[PDB]
């Protein structure tokens, strides 16, 4: 309890001739090791051979928790021969030697590990400074290498292990630290730690590459310490972020790529995966924060990262729109301004491939379709329906999601001037009762009618205040011939009945105060002595409105055809006489209603 | 002890699972607004991992208790229960009502728990008083119950070592090995660290939630004439109200003035003085609406307001009469059938010498205060007279005129034609009121 | 907008939202309180008035924004639905005292649900109270400034609930009790979680001062921060545990302040956590680490009402809870004293009752296990009332042996 | 009331299942178990009367009751501070010793069990001879 367990980490160079089977090596420092000062406190047992760089060396000590966030000078030596470290004490007489800090609040597990770079011998200014930079960038290199060795195999404790293992590595190596007289740094190496994290991203980039070629379990270099492509994306991801330093844009079409789940579909293997990461908090954070630092005009491979985030909250919430909360936590994505994304010039055409491309992503989880739904751009979602067919035909039930989004989307979107979302907006709608239809009436079953009915109400009447031009009357017909089509085909209690009736009253409500709020005006005007419609394309309109297919036992036969007849009854005989045969009162529609409700106002 | 450790050793849970029963409670203080089916939803729906985890240990220490004492509920307990709740072994999978301390429905597994291990407890301290103490004072709510006061033990760590030391081996000349428990050591030691000093539990900081919904009006008429002396409404009084609010719109004003304050005065205080008017101007501090209601009330003081209540309510009723107006839109239609020749004429033989001003107004409130609609035959079937459920209603509270609807009422009523008997009633006293002059 | 008198509507509804809200029947009901201390407070003469009724004024369209979207708009246009309605047309008056009536029976139970999830205890008194301190108002405005902290849920007689048993008008000292209290518990849980109990401190503060309401709190100067840092020991306490009394109630908060003041003397030197320490989470850090103390601390008072006699004098003759916590010690060796002052008076077996009550109690303040590490001057404290206990055990065995059986037999 | 043999399923972790409102613990174990060995030996001629009498279960009184009876016999073996085959000793000197108790006093009771008095006379009258027994195995 009262001592604290630090493991040191060194390198023996070449120069040394070292032996561990001859030559044994230790660590003696003052009294704040614990032992008698400059006594051999910590025996140094090599582990791996490095070749040219040397041997590779570890061992462990207990120093008192009294020690903690003090100096302690130490040295190597090797059974005796100390080490030397090129540089000129500030004080005559006095021992350029290594500074041990142990930070108390970085202990993290409680055990703290020294990285010590390469033992320098003694050669029996410039140049000298430049070899010994050398042999700490290596140095640097391989303990990084054995930090990533430890996070094998894939665990909680590993992780953790590796995170203290990480933070302490750095504060080492970006502060080179001495201790002659009073613990000072290192200056004169001028090993600022711009170039420690340019060395190591170069070093870094070498792991990077075996996975961007498709390499993956054995086939995967045998000195590859990471063997699965997430948990090389999550390291770096720990890394990058735990220092808070730039990243080239270049790097993020290889950092984005392995945080990609392959070979992860089922859902099994991610929640085998959830205890290695059980905490719930910081990841979020962390992935929000790398989201947004790569939502730069890069924006490609980042839709991956979605079901790694969207794996480890609850489950699907069922709920209707316009009750919990905006597309941002129905999504799941709460971080995302995809707002400015939807709405802008689509000159990012990357996002329709790599969704094509990954069509099995679809299936890992649940909240990754209706993530793609808020976000891909309006005029390609007619595309983005057509591309789930199958993921729709394997479950029935994710049309109500489409809902879901289409209800949330639309209302965002401003007034309709323009002709290509015209296009748009019909071609997601045509879209939209082809994937109905075509399937079963089991998208009702499990008595999931009722929220059916709410989504499709509560989008006609938030479709019904974006038109205000009678020429996109289209929208609204086919909105009521959706509500038509989804009235007749659930298997026919009176509750049913009662439903279909207010559904109905309030798709009908909503159509009539369309059509008069659109109409604020009068119609067939004159003013030539050649009378035409103000509105001259709006008999089709109603054309269109009402030979879609309702029970009669409701309105839309007694109720619009008063409407009608209130309209007209407020021009004068006359003038609808003479607009009656004006050769645009045409197309006799086979015994049409309207036509015939034509006929009787002009008896 | 030894009759009750089983049970005994799981009351250390107690304060757990009544921690999860006060969380519960004050994040669920609603009524019907319960969405969860299972409780593996409602604990992954908390995005907290610790929170999730506390949930977690706190559901599956619940749910190991409840199957562990399932047993003893349906025949030990006070409170009754269907074998219906622990004929299965539940799971974490399992529905999430269950968890939840209700009284009546699905609702007692909790409530049976915590309050059959109150019982225990109970029952033990006050036989361990009975036997040495006879005498105690100290007593604790179930409100700040803590791990201090509760009883625990290990039986491998803590009760087994203190029994062994009790074992007395003996030996004679002979050569032998006898066995003894001497009774008051072991008393001694068991009795002074586990089962005395111990609170005398009560079950007043239960965590239960309100199912019922306080709108059957009744306790607030009990607790109106509880809280004050009331009194009936003078003749002139009750005359010039009824002067004052010939209108109909005035009758519904005066209607949801006097239900607020109404609902305000049960559950509060009232002096018996203090007249109607400066009642509803300054002590609860509303704006002026009319002057014709609050002419009508200034002749009028707390201790007449659940009579005026039921008054002004027969006139809005009354009125609703006069313009041919459908008058309830609310009740049965069960009791909406219309009375034989036989009946009125018995019906108006009655009338004949009767004081019809309070019958009609007391059978007004009789209908409008239990005669809602459904669930109406459970104690007013549409079979039985009227005179013996009048005479229940009127002898709890009532000492008004009684023998004329026991000596002089019809006795084949037909309950089933009830508002019939109240309209004829008060169409006879409007002929009589408007005809005359 | 202009449209409808929103401040008019309110004053003529609070009465109809509040005729229904009721008590446990025995819990100080407040109702002509409750309608007087509102028209108090709703005014616009005030611009603290002024600021609550615009804040009431967003909660109410926000709720009912989140309340109509369950309608299908054959309510949402209520005009026409109500017009439809003749009945209600013709109980109404005219046409527009029936839109005035629809609307004020609309608003009336959502303003109750307001009342009672605000006035759980007597928040309101707060405000109404005159000279209170900038803290009082400035952070029941802020508490009552927010959506996600006070996320307020809708629904007859709605009930409101009491939280701490209140005597008569004990009107909370702090703002708001309970959503603070809960709000810190699950902040407790989360850095407890996350974080081992090393550092457990140190992260419960972090992100206590992370959160808005610290980042708030921090504006306040010191004076106002310690004596609402006071009011929220005297809440905690009166919230946790029940006390009949008042003098009880100081001794616990002088109690609960010299623990916050040992647990902040346990670090040597950190210079990092102890640069703020008069801040809330220490409160809730005390009682995780002392609450058995406590406990048995509340146990002592309980069981002995008359022992507070001696703790009278304590302060008076002892200058105690300077920089760690005593009083349980003292309580302990004033039934020892007290045990020792008489033996025969009452009863004896009425003194056998007494000790044998307080006999575990006693036992357990003088345990090894209870007294994990404190000075040394309460360690030789512990060490004398032990023998002090051990001697009076020993009296009250012995007249329990020869008194019992020579009075009996 | 609840009359017929409604119990959970022997491997659950519940109550011991303690004595009942009038019995001594000893006897009323010896009680049931003679009770649940008189229903298996019934159960083995008609085993469609007993899944008629017994409500919860549909497939099998015979490995039911044997997990009864392990549980019992685990729980007697818990009992008495003796061996496992003591007990078997113990419960065959107690089945034996009611042959030989021809001395008839049992008068004034049902031979069918159709009434609650006559099963509580009838328990107590099993109470007696299981006493009577059980105080005659400690020299035995």
């Amino acid at each position: 309890r009262d001592t604290v367990t630090v493991y040191f980490h060194a390198i023996v160079s070449r120069h040394f001739g070292f032996n561990p089977e001859e030559h044994k090596v230790y660590v003696r420092g003052g009294e704040g090791l614990g032992q008698k000062g400059w006594t051999d406190a910590c025996e140094m047992y090599c582990t791996q051979d490095l070749h040219d760089l040397g041997s590779l060396v570890e061992g462990k000590m207990d120093i008192p928790r009294q020690s903690l966030d003090k100096p302690i000078p130490y040295k190597y030596v090797i059974h005796v021969e100390y080490e030397f470290i090129y540089e000129q004490a500030q004080k005559k007489g006095e021992h350029v030697n290594r500074c041990l800090r142990v930070v108390s609040t970085s202990l993290g597990n409680g055990d703290w590990h020294q990285y010590d770079d390469i033992i320098c011998m003694r050669s029996t200014l410039d140049s000298t400074r430049k070899e010994l930079l050398k042999g700490k960038k290596q140095a640097a290199v391989v303990m990084l290498d054995r930090i990533f060795s430890v996070l094998q195999p894939w665990s909680d404790i590993n992780l953790q292990s590796f995170m203290t293992q990480f933070l302490q590595f750095y504060s080492v190596v970006r502060e080179p630290m001495i201790h002659d007289g009073r613990a000072r740094k290192w200056t004169s190496l001028q090993y600022e730690e711009k170039e420690v994290w340019t060395n190591l991203w170069e070093h870094v980039k070498k792991q990077m590459a075996p996975f961007l070629e498709g390499k993956s379990g054995e086939s995967l270099p045998a000195d590859c310490p990471v063997r699965s492509k997430l948990t090389l994306g999550l390291s770096i991801l720990f890394m990058v972020e735990a220092a808070e330093f730039t990243v080239p844009k270049k790097d993020l079409d290889s950092l984005c790529y392995l945080l990609i789940p392959s070979a992860g579909s089922p859902e099994a293997l991610h929640s085998d995966l959830s205890p290695v990461l059980r905490i719930r908090q910081r990841w979020r954070i962390y992935l929000t924060n790398l989201c947004l630092r790569c939502i730069d005009e890069r924006c490609d491979r980042w839709l991956g990262i979605l079901p790694l985030l969207h794996t480890c909250m609850q489950k699907s919430p069922p709920k209707k729109n316009s009750k919990s909360q905006p597309e941002d936590t129905w999504a799941g994505l709460e971080g995302i301004s995809f707002s400015e994304f939807r709405d802008k010039a689509p000159t990012r055409s990357q996002p329709l491939q790599f969704m094509q491309s990954k069509m099995a992503l679809l299936r890992v989880d649940e909240y990754l379709f209706r993530s793609w739904l808020s976000v891909v751009p309006l005029e390609s979602l007619s595309s983005y329906l057509e591309n789930s067919i199958d993921y729709l035909s394997d479950v029935p039930v994710r049309v109500l999601d489409c809902l879901q989004g289409i209800s949330y989307r639309l209302p965002g979107l401003r007034k309709i001037s323009n002709q290509n979302m015209k296009k748009d907006v019909e071609n997601v709608f045509k879209m939209l009762m082809h994937l109905v239809d075509i399937y079963q009436h089991r998208i009702f079953g499990e008595n999931l009618l009722q929220i059916y009915l709410t989504e499709c109400l509560t989008l006609h009447e938030t479709v019904c205040n974006i038109t205000a031009n009678h020429q996109f009357f289209e929208i609204p017909a086919l909105s009521a011939e959706l509500i038509c089509k989804l009235l007749e085909l659930s298997p026919p209690e009176k509750s049913y009945e009662d439903l279909v009736t207010s559904t109905l009253q309030e798709a009908l409500a909503t159509t009539r105060n369309w059509l008069r709020s659109l109409f604020k005006s009068r119609m067939l005007s004159i003013s030539s002595a050649y009378v035409r419609l103000t509105y001259s394309e709006e008999m089709a309109v109603w054309r269109r409105l009402v030979e879609i297919g309702f029970p009669e036992k409701h309105g839309w036969k007694g109720s619009l055809l008063g409407d009608m007849e209130g309209r007209l009854k407020q021009e004068p005989p006359r003038l609808q006489i003479s607009f009656f045969c004006s050769s645009q009162c045409r197309d006799g529609g086979l015994h049409d209603s309207v036509s015939r409700s034509f006929e009787k106002c002009v008896i | 002890f030894l009759q009750k450790e089983a049970e005994l050793r799981l009351v250390k849970f107690l304060p757990e699972i009544l921690a999860l029963q006060r969380d519960l409670v004050k994040q669920f203080q609603n009524v019907s607004r319960v969405e969860y089916s299972s409780i593996r939803g409602f604990i992954h729906s908390h995005s907290s991992d610790g929170l999730r985890k506390l949930l977690h240990d706190r559901i599956t220490i619940f749910l190991s208790t409840w199957n562990a004492l399932r047993r003893s509920l349906e025949t030990n307990g006070e409170i009754k229960l269907p074998k219906d709740y622990c004929c299965s072994d539940l799971d974490l999978d399992a529905e999430f009502e269950v968890i939840l301390p209700r009284r009546q429905g699905l609702g007692l597994c909790g409530t049976a728990l915590v309050s059959y291990l109150i019982s225990l407890h109970n029952n033990m301290v006050y036989t361990v008083q009975k036997f040495s103490n006879e005498d105690n004072s100290y007593s604790v709510d179930i409100s700040e119950v803590a791990d201090l006061h509760v009883i625990s033990y290990e039986v491998e760590r803590d009760l087994n070592p203190l029994i062994l030391s009790n074992c007395q081996y003996q030996v004679q000349q002979g050569g032998e090995t006898s066995q003894e428990f001497d009774l008051e050591k072991i008393q001694r030691q068991i009795s002074s660290r586990f089962l005395q000093g111990k609170p005398r539990l009560t079950l007043k900081g239960i965590p239960t939630l309100v199912y019922r919904r306080d709108w059957n009006y009744e306790h607030l008429f009990m607790d109106i004439k509880n809280k004050m002396a009331q009194s009936s409404l003078p003749n002139l009084a009750i005359s010039t109200i009824s002067g004052q609010l010939q209108s109909y719109s005035d009758a519904c004003e005066a209607l949801s003035i006097i239900e607020i304050t109404l609902g305000f005065l049960s559950t509060a205080g009232g002096d018996p003085g203090m007249d109607l008017n400066v009642y509803i101007e300054e002590v609860l501090r509303m704006c002026d609406q009319t002057a014709q209601v609050l002419k009508a009330f200034s002749r009028c003081q707390l201790r007449h307001i659940i009579a005026l209540w039921q008054f002004l309510s027969a006139h809005k009723s009354e009125q609703r009469l006069r313009l041919n107006k459908e008058l309830f839109r609310e009740i049965d239609v069960q009791y909406k059938e219309e009375l034989s020749t036989q009946h009125q004429r018995l019906l108006g033989t009655f009338l004949n010498e009767a004081g019809l001003d309070a019958f009609l107004l007391e059978l007004h409130e009789m209908i409008v205060l239990k005669l809602k609609g459904p669930r109406a035959a459970n104690s007013f079937n549409p079979n039985w007279s009227l005179k013996d459920t009048l005479v229940s209603y009127m002898e709890t509270k009532d000492s008004d005129i009684l023998s004329e609807v026991e000596s002089q009422f019809p006795e084949e009523i037909l309950m089933s034609s009830c508002i019939s008997v109240w309209k004829i009633a008060a169409t006879r006293k409007w002929d009589r009121q408007s005809r005359g002059g | 907008s202009q449209f409808l008198d929103t401040t008019r509507l309110v004053q003529s509804c609070v009465q109809g939202a509040v005729g229904m809200l009721r008590d446990q029947n025995e819990s100080c009901a407040r109702n002509m309180r409750r309608v007087t201390i509102l028209l108090d407070l709703l005014n616009e003469d005030n611009t603290r008035n002024a600021s609550f009724l615009r804040e009431s004024k967003m909660r109410l369209h926000v709720l009912l924004n989140k309340q109509e979207e369950n309608q299908v708009r054959s309510l949402k246009e209520w005009v026409t639905r109500e017009a439809a309605n003749q009945d209600a047309l013709q109980e109404a008056g005219t046409f527009r005292h029936t839109l005035w009536k629809r609307v004020q029976d609309v608003v009336t139970p959502i303003l109750a649900s307001m009342i009672a999830h605000i006035d759980r205890d007597g928040n309101l008194e707060l405000l109404a109270q005159p000279d209170s301190p900038a803290w009082v108002q400035d952070l029941w405005m802020f508490i009552y400034s927010d959506i996600k902290f006070l996320n307020i849920s809708l629904v007859s007689f709605i009930l409101v609930q009491s939280h701490m048993n209140l005597l008569k008008d004990a009107y909370n000292a702090v703002p708001f009790s309970w959503r603070i209290r809960d709000y810190l518990e699950e902040l407790w849980v989360q850095a407890q979680y996350i974080t081992d109990t090393e550092g457990l401190s140190k992260k419960f503060v972090e992100i206590f001062q992370k959160t808005p309401l610290g980042v708030f709190l921090a504006q306040f100067p010191v004076a106002q921060q310690q004596k609402l840092l006071q009011s929220y020991l005297k809440d905690f306490l009166l919230l946790t545990m029940k006390v009949s009394s008042r003098e009880e109630l100081m001794f616990l908060q002088m109690a609960l302040w010299s623990c916050l003041r040992e647990l902040q003397e346990a670090s040597g030197t950190p210079d990092e956590t102890y640069k703020f320490p008069l801040s809330l989470p220490w409160v809730h850090l005390a009682f995780q680490h002392f609450r058995t103390r406590l406990q048995n601390f509340s146990r002592i008072l309980t069981i002995h009402p008359q022992v507070l006699s001696s703790l009278s004098q304590a302060a008076e003759k002892h200058s105690l809870a300077g920089c760690e916590m005593t009083l349980d010690a003292f309580a302990a060796m004033a039934c020892a004293e007290m045990l020792k002052g008489d033996l025969l008076k009452p009863s004896p077996k009425a003194w056998l009752q007494l000790v044998k009550n307080l006999s575990t109690p006693l036992e357990l303040v003088c345990s090894e296990g209870y007294l994990c590490d404190s000075g040394s001057m309460t360690r030789s404290v512990i060490q004398e009332v032990r023998a002090l206990w051990n001697r009076i055990f020993s009296i009250a065995l012995f007249v329990e042996h020869v008194l019992l059986g020579t009075e009996s037999h | 009331t609840q009359t017929g043999h409604v119990l959970g399923s022997p491997q659950s972790s519940g109550v011991a299942e303690v004595s009942d409102r009038g019995q001594s613990p000893v006897v009323f174990i010896l009680t049931r178990l003679l009770t649940h060995l008189a229903m298996l030996v019934g159960a083995t001629h008609n085993p469609q009367a007993l899944t008629v009498i017994i409500k919860p279960w549909v497939q099998d009184p015979q490995g039911f009751l044997q997990q009864h009876i392990q549980r019992d016999l685990e729980q007697l073996t818990k009992m008495l501070g003796r061996s496992a085959d003591e007990t078997i000793h113990v419960v065959h000197l107690i089945l034996s010793s009611l042959l030989r108790v021809q001395s008839h006093g049992v008068l004034n009771f049902n031979a069918e069990l159709s009434t609650k008095g006559c099963r509580n006379n009838w328990e107590k009258h099993f109470e007696t001879l299981l006493l009577r027994e059980l105080k005659h195995l400690d020299k035995n």
